[PDB]
C-alpha cells in the first residue's frame, strides 16, 4: 500500500509538471496577444484610409 | 477631405479685404464728397 501511495505521490508531481509547462505556453500566448495589440494600434494610427487633417481657420 | 488650401487661401482674403481694401474704400468715400466740391470751388476761384 505505502508504494502504491508513493506512486499516487509521483502522478500527483507529473501533473504539476504538465500544468507548468501549461502555464509557460500561456504565458508565450499572452506575450504574443499583447504584441498583437501594440501592431493593431499602430496600424490604427498610421492606417492609410484615414482621411482627416487639421484645418486653417 | 484633405481641404488646406481653401481655408487658408479665404483666410487671408479675409484679411486683405478687412485691412488693406475695406480702409481705403473708407477714406476714399469719406472724402470723396468734400474733395468734389471743393475742387469745384477752386476750379470757378481760380478761374475768376
Amino acid at each position: 500500500e505505502l508504494q502504491a501511495r508513493i506512486a499516487g505521490e509521483q502522478a500527483a508531481i507529473q501533473n504539476e509538471t504538465t500544468k507548468l509547462q501549461m502555464i509557460a505556453q500561456l504565458r508565450q500566448a499572452e506575450q504574443a496577444l499583447i504584441s498583437e495589440q501594440r501592431r493593431e494600434r499602430n496600424m490604427r494610427i498610421l492606417s492609410s484610409g484615414n482621411q482627416g487633417m487639421p484645418t486653417i481657420q | 477631405a484633405f481641404e488646406l488650401f481653401t481655408p487658408l487661401f479665404n483666410k487671408i482674403d479675409q484679411t486683405t479685404a478687412t485691412y488693406v481694401t475695406d480702409i481705403s474704400s473708407r477714406a476714399i468715400a469719406a472724402i470723396t464728397p468734400v474733395v468734389s466740391v471743393g475742387l469745384t470751388l477752386g476750379f470757378i476761384t481760380y478761374g475768376w
